[PDB]
């Protein structure tokens, strides 16, 4: 059922790539799901600060 | 300032609440070809979405 | 477009990570700003030139 | 000029105006169609690559922009199957914005 | 299906020089390119045969 | 120094003149051999990290 190898159960990333017009803001992430993983996308979010 | 003017009568400015929509609906561009959002498997880059 | 401040003389820029395929080529030009709208919205109050 | 001639240095500079300068990503610089030989091995090379430029340029006294084209291959297809109406496809091959 | 990063304007005025001359001027379409004296882009001083 | 001496604060500091730093890519920051065990690992001999 679970691993006992050291490996996070959260990750977070920042924006590869980022862009910022009038009207509109993009961001880009390289979401890379190691080896022996898998990700139920319903997990994901954008954390957004402002 | 005058005689008159102590007679001057206020009311409450109307409530106004502001915040997000429910479940963030519009923070995100869904179903525009515009602007249409990708996720895509690198390096093929053909568009998932 | 990407921005040459004032008497900068080294400009570098980067592209996060694609596929290149069909890919072209590149061609390329210097434009000053006041002499540049910006097409992202409807109005530009900033371009004061004709 | 003449016998009183001054002491003398040379400035050599050009122009082209018209233009907008242009590096083909093709193995020899040649156009030998519009779909050029590097940009099929980037399709069996299956992989993603990252870019740098750098561009050195004259000092200015005002805020400029250096203006990029990626060259790519921007299209459309268009079908029209009763009198009410029509339907597009397009693509953008390098550079894809979706469909 | 429109995008922010494409130039329509400017290729029309590419190809428009590609299929014809844009030496010759046509009211309908207001076609009548922007262009410079090169005599004084570059100045040629010949003197004067005075 | 001395009977008179004056109350005193230390401050510390060290050179190093012909170096460059390391940081080896190990496992366990020792060189065990010249290919390293991180650099033939399952994960970053397989996938294209950033």
């Amino acid at each position: 059922v679970t691993t006992d190898r050291s490996q996070r159960l959260t990750l977070r990333f920042v924006p590869v790539d980022r862009e910022d017009t009038t009207y509109s803001y993009k961001a880009r992430f390289t979401l890379a799901v190691g080896d022996n993983r898998v990700l139920d996308m319903a997990s994901t979010y954008f954390d957004i600060r402002g | 300032s005058s005689e008159t003017n102590l007679t001057q009568q206020s009311m409450p400015n109307r409530p106004n609440y502001i915040g997000f929509r429910d479940n963030f609906v519009g923070l995100m561009y869904y179903n525009s070809t515009g602007n249409m959002g990708v996720l895509a498997g690198q390096a093929s880059q053909l568009n998932a979405v | 477009l990407y921005p040459i401040p004032a008497k900068a003389t080294n400009v570098p820029i980067s592209i996060p990570s694609r596929n290149w395929a069909a890919f072209r080529g590149w061609s390329f030009t210097r434009l000053k700003t006041k002499e540049t709208p910006s097409l992202g919205s409807g109005f530009d109050p900033y371009f004061v030139y004709s | 000029i003449g016998q009183t001639a001054v002491p003398s240095v040379t400035q050599k500079k050009f122009l082209c105006d018209r233009v907008m300068w242009r590096i083909p990503f093709s193995s020899n610089f040649m156009s030998m169609g519009a779909l050029t030989d590097l940009g099929q091995n980037m399709l069996y090379a299956n992989s993603a690559h990252a870019l740098d430029m750098t561009f050195e340029v004259d000092p200015m006294d005002e805020p400029t922009l250096l203006y990029l084209l990626f060259e790519v291959f921007d299209v459309v297809r268009v079908h029209q199957p009763h009198r009410g109406v029509i339907e597009a496809v397009y693509l953008r091959t390098p550079f894809s914005a979706g469909n | 299906v429109d995008l922010q990063d494409r130039n329509t304007e400017l290729s029309y005025q590419l190809l428009l020089d590609s299929l014809g001359d844009r030496t010759r001027y046509f009211s309908m379409w207001n076609s009548a390119v922007d262009s410079y004296d090169p005599d004084v882009r570059i100045i040629e001083n010949h003197g004067v045969e005075d």
